[PDB]
């Protein structure tokens, strides 16, 4: 993950870190997440800023490395790579073209794969996969479903 | 005595069952039709049987998968709504 | 001793939007 | 282009095992009697 | 067996059913109350 | 009776859980659009 970067991307993710740590400890603090943002335009709360630190933070512990600053990046373009290779494929899996999958459209699946299951477990994955409550499974949520790990 | 003895050997069972119904027939002392209508309603039954086990086994094997797709689905939403919690708890209560 | 059993589900949760990497995201571009 | 429509599948198939994973952990806590006996 | 379940699995259920409709409510008719500040 | 009252729980608990399942969606739907205008 951390070593499938190259080392360009490596040096710009340090530019981006080295902008972010204005003290240059390697460790990214609450005052500064603030001051970056207050040259931006948005006042926020210092609570969501400890939150907002601690989630990224993989032990929590309020401030925020360079291989952590690395390590999310690297995770969030792999996801629109995937998310690249996602919608294309969706394509060829709705063969409707409406942009939502119907529950008889997806058992045309497992016919193809060989994998036995009853119907009524069909409508229970369309339910589960399924968030607006229509009944018909679209494009976001099924890249949802493939990028969650 | 005979019983726990033939235990030990199950195809030699069905030959005296075999033979036992030839002494009878002979002397009249087997009708096949009763006998039938016991043999079908078990060999019915025992058919039955079989698909009650499945039936039991059909049922419970998707019994408990309704009792965890709710679970599951139950506690997403709760993490959900955890994340949902975060913003509006920066809003004033109401009044009412 | 007792313990807490940790299931894991099986959609693994999503996050909420951060925004250092919102402020990242929009820079980008400018620069 | 062919391993993305079968990274789905295979995406799928381990979320397929799931759901059914999720009957034997309900059914091993209900199909004890021991459980039961705690419920009286 | 199964009655005892079926008790018990609406019990841990309904409980968490009841706790479901006060906390989705709560920020239901707090965020309905925000719509009177949009016009 | 117990094929019957399998299907209809899981009929009702399906028509209780899509009424669950729009209500939550509308909340974060309505939230998240005030992020962007700030
Ligand atoms: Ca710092
Ligand atoms: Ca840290
Ligand atoms: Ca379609
Ligand atoms: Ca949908």
């Amino acid at each position: 993950m951390a070593d499938q970067l190259t080392e360009e991307q490596i040096a710009e993710f340090k530019e981006a870190f080295s902008l972010f740590d204005k003290d240059g400890d390697g460790t990214i603090t609450t005052k500064e997440l603030g001051t970056v943002m207050r040259s931006l335009g948005q006042n926020p709360t210092e609570a969501e800023l400890q939150d907002m630190i601690n989630e990224v933070d993989a032990d929590g512990n309020g401030t925020i490395d360079f291989p952590e600053f690395l390590t999310m990046m690297a995770r969030k373009m792999k996801d629109t790579d995937s998310e690249e290779e996602i919608r294309e494929a969706f394509r060829v899996f709705d063969k409707d073209g409406n942009g939502y999958i119907s529950a008889a459209e997806l058992r045309h699946v497992m016919t193809n794969l060989g994998e036995k299951l009853t119907d009524e477990e069909v409508d229970e994955m369309i339910r589960e996969a399924d968030i607006d409550g229509d009944g018909q499974v679209n494009y976001e949520e099924f890249v949802q479903m493939m990028t969650a790990k | 005595d005979l019983r726990e003895v033939l235990s030990e050997y199950p195809q030699a069972q069905t030959i005296m069952e075999e033979k036992g119904r030839e002494i009878l027939l002979k002397m009249n002392k087997l009708d096949v039709n009763a006998e039938a209508a016991e043999i079908a309603l078990q060999e019915a039954t025992e058919s039955r049987l079989r698909g009650l086990d499945q039936q039991l086994d059909d049922l419970q094997t998707k019994f408990a998968r309704l009792l965890a797709e709710l679970e599951s689905s139950a506690l997403k939403i709760a993490y959900r709504i955890e994340r949902l919690e975060w913003q509006t708890r920066e809003w004033p209560m109401p009044e009412d | 001793k007792p313990k807490e059993e940790k299931s894991v589900l099986i959609l693994p949760p999503r996050a909420g939007t951060p925004k250092l990497f919102n402020a990242a995201l929009a820079m980008t571009g400018k620069m | 282009a062919s391993t993305n429509s079968a990274i789905i599948n295979d995406r799928l198939q381990e979320l397929v095992k799931l759901f059914k994973e999720r009957t034997e952990k309900v059914k091993e806590k209900l199909i004890d009697p021991d459980v039961t006996s705690d419920e009286e | 067996t199964l009655y005892t379940r079926f008790g018990r699995l609406l019990a841990e259920y309904t409980g968490a059913q009841q706790k479901l409709k006060q906390r989705i409510t709560v920020l239901e008719t707090k965020m309905k109350q925000n719509n009177e500040d949009d016009y």
